[PDB]
């Protein structure tokens, strides 16, 4: 998917 | 207080028989459903909501493929077909907002049996 | 084994006040997934209030409860917390725990964020039980 689940991380920036 | 209007919009309340089909939209704008994921919860009468659909489309394992899903713009549906009175609750979509920096809920739709 | 994110901590309080909400999962993982609390005023629809991230504890806000909110976690890993000062009648709500699955494309750009998971949730009502009409919020 174009979707990459961060794991647990609510955000990234 | 009393009416209002919100980020991402709902009918207010929708209904049918049981056996028809019911359908909920969402509508937004491009910063929360028009680049973001959308998802749909039941939240049953005095219930913790769960979730019926994710990522657009999806169903988690334990949801029945009478409800679906699809996203198209700005906009966001939820399809019910076999209505039943279990069916009977508040439904809301869900989705990140690359704005306001929130996960933004619809206003709700009311869904009645009848 | 039951399934459970318990929420307590709820009560009646004045405004200026404050409370202390938790979190406690049963039956389910924090491991890999984000958690939020999310709430819900009388009558009105869900709304996000705040997150932790599971993997570098992280804290997130809405702009409403900023400077007055703190999420936090133990070391017990099933855990979370919400401290509330400063309330406000508006603050009036049934305060849901729930567990987040994040996803978001390789420029951080485009998010999927969503509920997989909530508890019954625990009621907060901010009010000097005057209000000028109905109840509280």
């Amino acid at each position: 998917r174009q979707l990459i689940n961060t794991n647990g991380s609510w955000h990234i920036n | 207080g009393g009416g209002s209007q919100s980020v991402v919009t709902q009918p207010p309340s929708v209904s049918a028989a049981p056996g028809q089909k019911v359908t909920i939209s969402c509508s937004g704008g491009s910063f929360n459903i028009g680049n973001n994921y959308v998802s749909w919860y039941q939240q049953l009468p005095g219930t913790a909501p769960k979730l019926l659909i994710y990522d657009n489309d999806n169903r988690p394992s334990g949801i029945p493929d009478r409800f679906s899903g699809s996203k198209s713009g700005t906009s966001a549906t939820l399809d019910i077909t076999g209505l039943q009175t279990g069916d009977e609750a508040d439904y809301y979509c869900g989705t990140w907002d690359s704005s306001l920096n929130v996960v933004v809920f619809g206003g709700g739709t009311k869904l009645t049996v009848l | 084994m039951e399934v459970q994110l318990v929420e307590s901590g709820g009560g009646l309080v004045q405004p200026g006040g404050s409370l202390r909400l938790s979190c406690v999962a049963s039956g389910l993982t924090f491991t890999n997934f984000a958690v939020s609390w999310v709430r819900q005023a009388p009558g009105k629809g869900l709304e996000w209030v705040s997150a932790i991230s599971s993997s570098d504890g992280s804290t997130y806000y809405s702009d409403s409860v900023k400077g007055r909110f703190t999420i936090s976690r133990d070391s017990s890993m099933n855990t979370l917390y919400l401290q509330m000062d400063s309330l406000r009648v508006e603050d009036t709500a049934v305060y849901f725990c729930a567990r987040a699955v994040v996803s978001s494309d390789i420029t951080y750009t485009y998010w999927s964020k969503y509920f997989d998971y909530w508890g019954q949730g625990t009621l907060v009502t901010v009010s000097s039980g005057s209000t000028g009409g109905g109840g509280s919020g």
